């Protein structure tokens, strides 16, 4: 049989040991620490993964000179002597390529630059420069300096210097000419005006003018035909053999990983540790072993298999998020009409970007392998925008009727006037219906944050998180006292004094430290109400945005109105779409105050695993 | 006051003057908060894309507060 | 104005800060190992060679691209204040580029970073011809380091006592300028760079006969002219009363190597609880002292496996 | 109820200024509270992946003194 | 007001523009203090995850504040 | 009072004065919190010559604000 | 002003109007007082543990201007 | 913007008070949002001789608040 | 319209009132953006000592403001 | 005044809005003050635990301003 090695943590060490113990693996015993040391990699098991990562690191150093980088997750199994004979011809080449396109473009940049300059220069002094009779110097001068520099030469130089200048399309390139002796004096000259000698890199500085000036004007005319074709034999290499160099990084990667995972195992570095046997025939087989509602929980059941805490699953989260989150869309008349619009673009695909190609090949802004995950995602949102169509004839509801308000199903002028949902009452009650959702969650997260105590068994956090939803009931009691006043709450006025008891009488038997910080417990009660709350008001306010965006905000309303609010509309929509994707963010926002508050769920302040912000942008 | 159409009324115009302190107040604390944070985004892009995300989220969070200060000025006003 | 972009900034490059537990690698490495582990954090950024010049220049471009383009980022009374602690730097490149004009030695073996004086500045200043006119060229940035620079030249045009009047006017500059953009942050550090400048000027100059009081300058916590002029005769005993302050673990000790060994700690602990003061120019305190330490660690590091030098001998400078 | 009009009146007005205070002093301290805390927010994500949780708890911290003033707000405009 | 939910005299309005600000102001400093010493927090964490919690009793008091606004505006409108 | 109402005299005035000043302190907020940004932002676009624009949509991000409560102080001051 | 019941004069309200002006400022003043100490006195216990009581003690003393501030207020207002 | 009969009026006056509050309040917020921005902004072009351009562009972003307040203003209150 | 109150009585009172804020604000606004930009200057000056136009020119640019407030109020009031 | 009944003032009324400023900036100020100095004292045992002293006797000072504040206030209001 082959033997098979298998690490875990000392927590799941009963769970781990039954999966495995399934799924192929047979003959499972457990290991310490102690018996893992002592089968540390040998030095010839050091140099393999030595020259694994070279091979790995070697591709990454190809590939990326050779155009762009991509990690497939298709490997071929090769050999040490395979990948490397492999891997040396291809870098040998395309080293050599990007050299001279190196060479060809800093050639460009300085003979683009000074090509006119030289051209000037040398036809001033035109076969004088090549004399040891005279001696030449080359110098910029702008119009400013030209006056003072002149000077300078003159008063130093007297008046058996030549100083000759020629234009070229802004400042002049000047040339002064002096006697052969007189070279200190003509230099200290310039150097007290602050000019200096202009003298280029390379043999072409040093060259006499007129070959410098030939020559650069040779290598203007040269390099972009050269380039071109060095950048074109570098590109047929990537086209063809792009694939080979990525197959070879994978395939390395993977065997540095392998070797990386025996050192750690042998240092004693996993703390549950299983020795077991398979037959060939089972090694396979070890690694083997509506649709909103259906379709992210499938993907969640990975993370029901997998706990950590006295937490429970973290599913709850999807179907709370839900009826909230297509409740910020309510329009029906450039709002969540223009919205409906926006979903088709992302499930189907569009070329009026530029970063994003088409999406059904799985090409957009994000990384091609992320953008095949977020499938899930983009659906996710289609399934929002429909739902969310619904509920803007929820809105029409508290709008639209012929007797009730004041506005028709659809004005013959222009749709939509004046908006019916100012109507103090219709306000109300859609906040207060909100309300009551946020309620539910308060209930859930605390009654789980109990049982976490209980099934976690550390009493502390049993009966603290037991006694905090007593103030809930508190808070609700004391509310009716104000909303109904004492025609209705006058049925809570008496229970109110008892609820406050109940918040105190259980968290004061942890005793706890900090009796003040109860406070902040109730913060997290208040903030259910506001969001949800919020999440109503703030969104029917996204509508009433619209009345001045598609709807009479020109004359008295007529015919003219229905073409002419457009110009305003169009401004109106990406402020509008800004302010209402902040409202979309209170479902994450709401799901925090809980989730890293340990209310059955697995955060608390820290501790591996993702927020479920993170979790839900794949799924 | 009223927002149906017209809030017209010397009455009413005194609730106005009282809510509009509210929606100032409001506004003005979120200034502060949205535009630290957007350059603060613009930076964590710019080294690591490995924290784009964060950065959009930090953004949102400051819209709620202006949002909050409109709603009960409306409230006090006929409502919505 | 303003350190709310900038700070921003500097948190994302907190994060590629090097970590403890990299140097406590690297001891256990050779040379060769030590090359591949290098490569992985940002001074392996700038790599460009194998051997020891190499190593030198990638941490010094890895600094000149992280830290020393903080000044130009922002203005007026955040750049004063960023620029005070910057301008550290910028000395020892002017010591270094005075020194090169003055006894004609070329441009080249010297540092350059940019910082507050930009390389054009350096090059400029080079070239100029008249002390008076390479003094002019180094006063465009606009700094303290000028004025204190100004005032020195006029006195004297003798290259040693530049550079010790210049420095000496150059922190009592900065001490006043620091004090009147306050925070309590950078108040307590001023005030440990300045204590431990003084402990620092008495041990260089140790023994030379000199004067004790003109290696105290204000700025001070508890030290003074008396424990200096003990000091100076070579007695150590004053360090041995001097507690209540972090340097209460020079007390003991008589080697100039442990001595100031212990000052560079200090002055980084107080730096890296100055984070809990992260406002203003707190962070960048604990950033800059940070980045200069690590870069510090790791050319000790490579220089201790290349030659082979024995473990201790380095174990301990590496860290506080 | 709590909050509300349809009529407005003279009285109302003394009383939304009152009101007004409450929410728009609140959001000005959330505003500025929560701005500090998201500039320093940048730094915990970028430590450590280990510390982020412990960012977000801090952001959603300084909220809780805004929302305590809706409700003074509400409670002080709807008792009799 | 202890007396204001829908209409109410001129007098009620006058104690709610007074007790309003008290309260208002509360939630104003507590978002000040919390500014700093939550900003001061949040490079606890960073370098150490276990001391969470001395940042948290240090911040616990300015809350003390908020509660403190409430009592005032409580107390002077209407003795309970 | 404006060309989309047809509700003048004392009575629209008083608003307008009133509801004035809610526009006035958001862009105080907004304008104090642009400008410190964009000032650090011209560094940012001197460092990106290719991601240039990251900058200038940044600065654009507080202006929202204030648009966002013209627009809100518009329905105010009329609607029909 | 009252402290019992709300207030029904005119002379009443003017007082309470006032008398909300020491509390508010007050108010805020233990705010700020409190940060700047607060914020640092995290420090406190970070550079010496033993002394974490010294830092506790100073922020102990902003509480006091308010109490100062609000047992003026409570004997003033009762009757004109 | 105009003065006349027909672009003047009694009438005018309530619509001229609102309007005005337009152009002084987006006035308000430009200064200072400018102002930052612009300082640094020509300090560049003074050090680096290549960022004039951009610090052009750059500077018409804060421009914006005042152009918009009055496009508003100038409509509403023109003739009719 | 003017700023009266017996050429026009209660609906010409509200136009002269509000009209002061636009103008009130306009100098605030103007007044603060000037020193930013005037601090900023002198270090250009000092760089290079031949740029004293470049400074002068900069420092303009808030005074637009100021000049655009003040007339906008001055034309309307101008009518009558 | 006091609670009990045994005041009435028509002079007095006006004495409490005039007073309300007085108090409230003195505690706003002092608590400034005060926090400057505990920094300070951070930083004082810091440097040297036996001049704790020093901390303490300037501490002291601002504190002399509320409290002769609140002696004012009782004189000018409430005496009877």
């Amino acid at each position: 049989m082959e033997k098979l090695v298998l690490a875990g943590p000392k927590g799941r060490a009963k769970e781990l040991l039954q999966s495995l113990q399934q799924a192929g693996v047979v003959h499972l015993e457990t290991l310490r620490p102690e018996a893992l040391s002592a089968y540390q990699l040998s030095p010839e098991e050091r140099a393999e993964l030595r020259r694994w990562e070279a091979v790995s690191a070697g591709a990454e150093h190809t590939l990326s000179l050779l155009g762009l980088e991509a990690e497939p997750a298709r490997p071929f199994p090769e050999g040490l002597e395979a990948a490397e004979k492999a891997l040396s011809p291809i870098q040998a080449h395309a080293e050599g390529l990007t050299r001279q396109k190196q060479e060809l473009e800093e050639e460009l940049a300085l003979a683009q630059a000074y090509l006119e300059p030289l051209e000037r220069l040398a036809a001033l002094a035109h076969g004088l420069d090549k004399s040891p009779f005279l001696r030449v110097i080359p110098f910029l001068l702008t119009e400013k300096e030209l006056p003072l520099v002149e000077e300078a030469l003159r008063k130093a130089l007297e008046d058996r210097y030549l100083l000759a200048h020629e234009a070229y399309a802004g400042g002049v390139p000047a040339l002064v000419v002096v006697h052969r002796k007189e070279v200190d004096q003509a230099k200290a000259a310039l150097s007290r005006a602050g000019v200096a000698e202009l003298r280029l890199p390379g043999a072409l500085g040093e060259l006499p003018l007129s070959e410098a000036a030939r020559r650069l004007k040779e290598r203007a005319e040269a390099a972009p035909r050269e380039l071109s074709e060095v950048r074109q034999h570098l590109a047929k290499l990537a086209r063809e053999s792009a694939s080979t160099l990525q197959s070879l990084w994978t395939r390395a990667q993977d065997e540095v990983a392998r070797l990386k995972a025996l050192e750690e195992l042998a240092s004693g570095r996993f703390g549950f540790a299983l020795l077991g046997y398979v037959p060939v025939k089972a090694k396979p087989k070890v690694e083997e072993a509506n649709p909103p509602w259906v379709k992210p929980f499938e993907l969640l059941v990975s993370f029901l298999n997998t706990p950590k805490y006295g937490t429970f699953d973290p599913t709850p989260v999807v179907p709370i998020f839900f009826p909230f989150w297509f409740g910020m869309i309510v329009g029906d008349i450039g709002y969540a009409l223009l919205f409906y619009l926006v979903g088709r673009w992302l499930s189907g695909y569009v070329k009026r970007n530029e970063p994003l190609v088409i999406d059904l090949f799985a090409l957009k802004l994000k990384p091609p392998v992320l953008a095949k995950l977020v499938y899930i995602l983009n659906w996710m949102v289609f399934w929002t925008v429909v739902w969310g169509l619904i509920y803007g004839e929820f809105f029409g509801t508290f709008l639209e009727h012929l007797g009730v308000f004041g506005t028709p199903e659809h004005p013959g002028l222009i749709p939509i006037l004046i908006h019916r949902i100012d109507t103090a009452k219709t306000a109300n009650l859609l906040i207060l219906l909100s309300v009551a959702f946020g309620v539910v969650m308060v209930f859930a997260g605390l009654i789980l944050r109990a049982y976490l105590g209980l099934k976690h068994r550390h009493m502390a956090h049993f009966w603290e998180g037991v006694g905090y939803l007593g103030g809930l009931l508190g808070i609700l009691a004391l509310a009716a006292s104000y909303l109904g006043n004492l025609q209705a709450g006058w049925l809570s006025a008496l229970m109110y004094l008892g609820f406050g008891v109940f918040l105190l009488s259980v968290v004061m038997s942890s005793i706890w430290l900090m009796i003040p910080e109860i406070f902040t417990q109730a913060g997290h009660i208040l903030s259910h109400i506001r969001i949800y709350a919020v999440g109503a008001a703030g969104g029917i306010l996204a509508g009433l945005l619209t009345d001045v965006g598609f709807a009479m905000a020109e004359r008295l309303g007529l015919i003219g109105v229905l073409l002419g609010i457009v110009v305003a509309g169009v401004l109106h929509l990406l402020i509008l779409l800004l302010t209402t994707l902040g409202h979309m963010l209170q479902p994450i926002r709401l799901i925090w105050v809980e989730f890293f508050t340990k209310f059955g769920f697995y955060e608390e302040n820290g501790r591996p695993y993702r927020p479920f912000k993170s979790v839900r942008e794949t799924q | 006051a009223e927002e149906a159409a017209a809030s017209g009324g010397l009455d009413r115009g005194l609730i106005a003057v009282g809510m509009g302190l509210a929606v100032g107040l409001a506004a003005l604390g979120t200034g502060v908060a949205q535009a630290r944070i957007g350059a603060a985004g613009v930076g964590a892009i710019a080294e690591d894309r490995s924290n784009f995300g964060t950065a959009l989220i930090f953004l949102l969070l400051p819209e709620t507060l202006v949002i909050f200060g409109l709603l009960i000025a409306f409230i006090l006003n006929g409502r919505l | 104005d303003d350190f709310a972009y900038l700070n921003a900034r500097v948190r994302v490059r907190r994060g590629t800060l090097l970590k403890e537990s990299f140097f406590q690698e690297a001891l256990d490495l050779s040379f060769a190992d030590f090359l591949r582990l290098l490569s992985e954090t940002v001074y392996g950024g700038e790599l460009a060679g194998q051997g020891l010049p190499d190593v030198d220049r990638a941490v010094l471009r890895t600094q000149a691209k992280l830290v020393g383009d903080l000044p130009r980022l922002v203005t007026g009374e955040a750049r004063e204040a960023v620029r005070l602690l910057l301008l550290r730097n910028d000395l020892h490149n002017l010591q270094a580029l005075l020194r090169a004009k003055a006894t004609g030695r070329p441009f080249e073996e010297v540092l350059l970073l940019p910082g507050t004086l930009r390389e054009e500045v350096w090059r400029q200043a080079y070239e100029a011809q008249d002390p008076a006119g390479m003094a002019q060229v180094l006063a465009v940035p606009g700094h303290p380091l000028a004025r204190a620079l100004r005032a020195v030249l006029r006195e004297t045009q003798d290259l040693a006592r530049v550079e010790a009047l210049l420095a000496k006017r150059f922190f009592e500059d900065v001490a006043k300028a620091a004090k009147g953009l306050d925070q309590p942050a950078l108040r307590d550090y001023l005030a440990l760079e300045v204590d431990a400048e003084n402990l620092r000027t008495a041990f260089k100059l140790q023994g030379s006969g000199l004067a004790p009081d003109a290696f105290f300058l204000k700025g001070g916590r508890f030290v003074d002219r008396v424990r200096f002029a003990r000091l100076m005769e070579g007695d150590y005993a004053v360090l041995d009363e001097l507690s209540g302050t972090p340097f209460s673990g020079l007390s003991g000790v008589r080697d100039l190597k442990a001595l100031e060994r212990g000052l560079r700690c200090v002055l980084l602990k107080e730096a890296k609880k100055g984070v809990q003061d992260p406002l203003g120019v707190g962070l960048v305190l604990a950033y800059v002292k940070e980045r200069e330490w690590e870069a510090v660690r790791l050319r000790l590091l490579a220089r201790r496996a290349y030659f082979g030098l024995p473990r201790a001998q380095v174990e301990e400078e590496v860290v506080c």
